[PDB]
DNA sequence: CAACCTACTACCTCAT
DNA sequence: TGAGGTAGTAGGTTGTATAGT
């Protein structure tokens, strides 16, 4: 009968120097860490997209409750929580009429259907910032509904609506992934919302019922949107509360290019996080990383140095010195030829360790009494380099679970290096709280690998880009 | 002196707001008092308010909401407030907080209708800013702002009941330990005896083709009828390896490394499972990565096993409980049993559309919780067991793999408090 | 494209 | 033909009720 260890739920700090456990609760009590004071809203959409944006931005001053407030606390109001004021009449509008939609969207082929609509926003967004001197904190995009259904792969346009044929057959494509790519050489922050989200009351089915049932969850939506919006304007709402300073977390990303003849070409990415999670992302160059025989991705000793240094030296500028500890998170185990590329560039002082976080199917843990599963924080330590961690399960403050069944832990193996495992766990847990795009109690996967695939889908959508080190708020 | 500020609130419709303001205010330098902060067992509940409103209370706050007017206690708490308002003779002693939009001018109580109100409907802050300017326009004794005192109640008032207790408890797992393996794993130099065209799943016993050999727990004399010309084989040509040397890491050679052996043993356990399964009274369900095994309707009494249901209906559809096995060798030689839900239209005939199988599994599966998953999983392996606790997996005519249905438990401390 | 988690197919794929 | 593995999709509804064989 082996026993597990409790990794105490680590805390995050807020304004006025006091820390709490839930990022939603403390925000109304204290507010964001560093506070900007003005957010001019830049709108890009139809006329209907305006009032839908106008009415909702008019409504987040008003509180909206959830169905079960005990499980997702209330929203007081923007001016009440964050201190910054967000006004409806403060709107900079660049219109893209529905008349431009039907011309550029009615194409037989999906790639030219997507690309031409992406073409329409890039000129109207870039030129709206160029000409007008108006400092727009974030530019908001109100994509109409009839585009989301029609601008992905595996969703062909009907044989009816077309108004321009494709000129050759088919012998990436997602919109918010593609639009985000051509705005990387222009460090301009964007947030994409559909009309289906803000105004779900209008768009119904045949039965007179809303297409997306938000009636129970209308309050929590004010948490997700109005938190992620404040960040891209330039203010980080919360650091992590307690940390040994001078520590680095690097998140590895590959992505196989399906369009290439070689089954090894992939666009690599390396995302670094520190205490704040604003972070920085350093793009790695393209090369053969997919080993189709063994199946796992691996790097070549050339790109690992050009990536760690281009990453680590930016830390020598972020803080005045070199890092003391660096932990490298990734999906696959590390072989030997790759690690000597890292150890060679790493300072002799700095200890370096690589960690394998896999969402595998190894164990469920059925609590022996009662209908509620085990509480988040239990962790089986099998050996001194491998351990099980329950990121999901029950949460005591919330009185509800995060997984709708018996939870599944994630498997953490220290493949390379040597380190006190219980210190990784107490740190990996703290990397769950940090997620700005949604204010939740915790994530299931640490934030270093959260947007692995969404970052990968940005780089491969445009190959000619030379993407420098950029903050994360330009990538989300 | 009189400094404590009371807040009279409508319970329980508008208790949410008081929780937002009192914590906001105590940190802003105020010594506040409200009946949300103290848990009272004392027989005298009013004796606290009637006292604390009269001598030390500096201002009275009342929530002008829908249920603010109607609640009995709220208008009766206000009685002493308008009684003391005559004592200090201040016109703005009583200040309301208007939070409801639907209330017209008519429905508001006449004691407060004409009183200088505060609009909270547009923005909760934009009223709060308009309120504490009056706190500065009249000299209210208040200490400088310190939010260190703010959440110390929050951890004591709300978060105290819902936190990590120290209760120790045990959890059951889905890892099922292996009782005992066969002694040794033997390899056979069959060369021409096994045809290049023969697939090893037909063998009726677990066999994996190796580079030159065919690995098996069964002895070389086990399958001759399925594959003839084995009778010529001699036992000394086989290279034998003890089982307990493999998982103990002791063995490693130039022609096979232990981490390669460890991959072979997993596949033999699974093929061993599938074979013994067709002896064990279950229909199979063809999934992507494995076969699922489920119980037909009525194959047990009242579709219950050990008072535990294993087969039920959803709407018209009939749902069964199923499992799918797998092997793993670290840390312990174990057998991993995953749970699945299969759907049938009449009790026997599967629903061919995969779309229904998944979309209707979560319609049911979301409804279950910790009790029903363990109850139906731990009951199903007891059904597949051969005696009491054990399972006999045939990997030879005389060499078998034995598996215990009782999964290894996990001890722990600091359990949550169950609701 | 609010977002998480957690299931499960078929597809394109390379390898043996 | 199956091996393993990885990345494409799909669907559900915001989750521990309360009447009643």
């Amino acid at each position: 009968m082996k026993e597990l260890i409790y990794i105490e739920e680590p805390s995050i700090l807020f304004a006025h120097g006091q820390k709490c456990t839930d990022p939603r609760d403390g925000l109304a009590l204290f507010g964001p860490l560093n506070q900007i004071y003005g957010i001019k809203s830049g709108v890009v959409g139809t006329q209907k997209g305006l009032q839908i944006f106008k009415s909702y931005l008019d409504k987040i001053q008003k509180p909206i409750y959830n169905h079960n407030n005990i499980t997702r606390p209330m929203f007081p109001g923007f001016e009440a929580v964050f201190g910054c004021k967000w006004e409806s009449q403060n709107i900079v509008f660049k219109e893209i009429t529905d008349e431009e939609i039907r011309r550029y969207l009615f194409n037989a082929s999906t790639h030219k259907r997507t690309y031409d609509l992406v073409t329409l926003f890039n000129d109207k967004i870039i030129t709206a910032n160029k000409n007008d001197e108006e400092r727009v904190d974030v530019w908001f995009v109100i994509v109409p509904e009839e585009i989301y259904k029609y601008c992905r792969p595996n969703s062909v346009l009907p044989n009816e609506l077309v108004q321009t044929k494709s000129l050759i057959s088919k012998s990436d494509a997602q919109f918010h992934d593609q639009l985000k790519a051509r705005l990387l050489e222009h460090t301009i922050p964007t947030q994409i919302l559909r009309e289906s989200t803000l105004a779900w009351r209008d768009f119904k089915n045949t039965f007179g019922a809303p297409i997306r049932d938000f009636s129970k969850i209308e309050g929590h939506l004010a948490w997700t949107i109005s938190t992620a919006a404040y960040y891209k304007a330039g203010g980080k709402p919360w650091k992590l509360g307690d940390i040994r300073p001078g520590v680095c977390y690097l998140g590895l990303v590959y992505k196989k290019i399906e369009k290439s003849k070689n089954p090894q070409n992939a666009c690599c990415a390396a995302q670094m996080f520190l205490d704040n999670g604003d972070g920085t992302v350093f793009k790695g160059e393209v090369g053969p990383w997919y080993n189709p025989e063994k199946g796992e991705y691996h790097l070549k000793p050339k790109e690992a140095k050009a990536l760690l240094t281009q990453a680590l030296e930016s830390y020598k500028e972020q803080n005045k010195s070199y890092p003391k500890e660096v932990f490298i998170h990734a999906r696959t185990r590390f072989n030997d030829e790759e690690w000597n590329a890292f150890n060679e560039v790493t300072p002799k002082n700095t200890n370096l360790v690589g960690v394998t976080i896999t969402k595998s199917k190894p164990l469920k843990l059925y609590k022996t009494e009662g209908a509620f599963p085990i509480m988040r924080g239990n962790a089986y330590i099998v050996d001194e380099k491998k351990a099980f961690l329950w990121t999901l399960g029950f949460v005591p403050k919330l009185q509800s679970t995060l997984s709708m069944e018996v939870p599944n832990p994630i498997f953490i193996e220290i493949n390379k290096g040597e380190a006190e495992i219980q210190q990784v766990l107490k740190d990996i847990l703290a990397l769950t709280k940090l997620n700005y795009n949604a204010c939740i109690y915790a994530d299931g996967e640490p934030v270093t690998l959260r947007f692995a695939n969404k970052i990968g889908e940005i780089l491969t959508a445009s190959t000619e880009i030379k993407t420098p080190p950029l903050a994360f708020k330009y990538y989300i | 002196m009189r400094n404590k500020i009371f807040i009279s609130h409508a319970t329980p419709e508008d208790d949410d707001f008081t929780r937002w303001l009192s914590l906001k205010l105590i940190g802003l330098g105020y010594e506040v008092w409200c009946d949300i902060l103290f848990l009272d067992k004392g027989v005298d509940f009013w004796s606290t308010i009637e006292k604390e409103i009269r001598e030390n209370t500096c201002k009275f706050l009342i929530v002008s909401s829908t249920a603010g007017n109607k609640r009995e206690g709220v208008l009766k708490e206000l009685a002493v407030a308008t009684k003391v308002k005559k004592h200090l003779q201040d016109d703005m002693f009583i200040i309301p907080l208007a939070i409801d939009e639907n209330l017209s001018y008519d429905d508001i109580n006449i004691e407060i209708v004409r009183l200088n109100a505060i609009d909270f409907k547009k923005s909760w802050a934009k009223g709060l800013q308009d309120l504490l300017d009056a706190f500065e326009k009249q000299n209210v004794p208040k200490k400088p702002p310190d939010h260190s005192k703010s959440n110390l109640l929050y951890q004591q008032i709300f978060l105290h009941d819902k936190q990590a207790i120290e209760k120790e408890e045990t959890y059951d797992s889905n890892w099922f330990p292996i009782i005992s393996f066969p002694n040794e794993l033997r390899f056979h130099r069959y060369d021409w005896r096994l045809p290049k065209q023969f697939d090893v799943r037909t063998l009726a016993f677990p066999a994996i083709r190796y580079k030159e050999y065919l690995c098996t727990f069964a002895w070389e004399y086990d399958f001759i009828h399925q594959l003839p010309k084995t009778e010529t084989y001699n036992g000394q040509e086989s290279i034998r390896i003890s089982t307990s040397d493999i998982l103990s890491g002791r063995y490693d050679t130039d022609f096979i490394r232990n981490y390669e052996c460890q991959r072979l043993i997993v596949q033999l356990i699974n093929k061993a499972f599938e074979l013994r399964m067709k002896d064990k009274n279950v229909r199979e369900y063809q999934m992507s990565k494995t076969f699922a095994y489920w119980i037909e309707k009525g194959k047990l009494e009242k579709d219950k096993f050990e008072k535990i249901k294993l087969v039920g209906k959803q709407k018209n559809k009939y749902w069964h409980f199923g499992i799918s096995a797998a092997g793993k060798l670290y840390p312990s030689p174990v057998l991993m049993v995953s749970s699945h839900i299969i759907f049938t239209m009449d009790g026997i005939n599967l629903i061919k559309s995969k779309s229904i199988q998944h979309s209707s599994r979560r319609k049911q599966g979301k409804n279950w919780w910790n009790d029903k998953w363990r109850e139906k999983l731990l009951a199903f392996i007891r059904f597949l067991s051969d005696d009491q606790n054990a399972i006999y997996l045939n990997v030879g005519s005389e060499e078998k793999i034995l598996i215990s249905n009782k999964p290894l438990k996990f001890f722990g401390k600091m359990s949550y408090v169950t609701p």
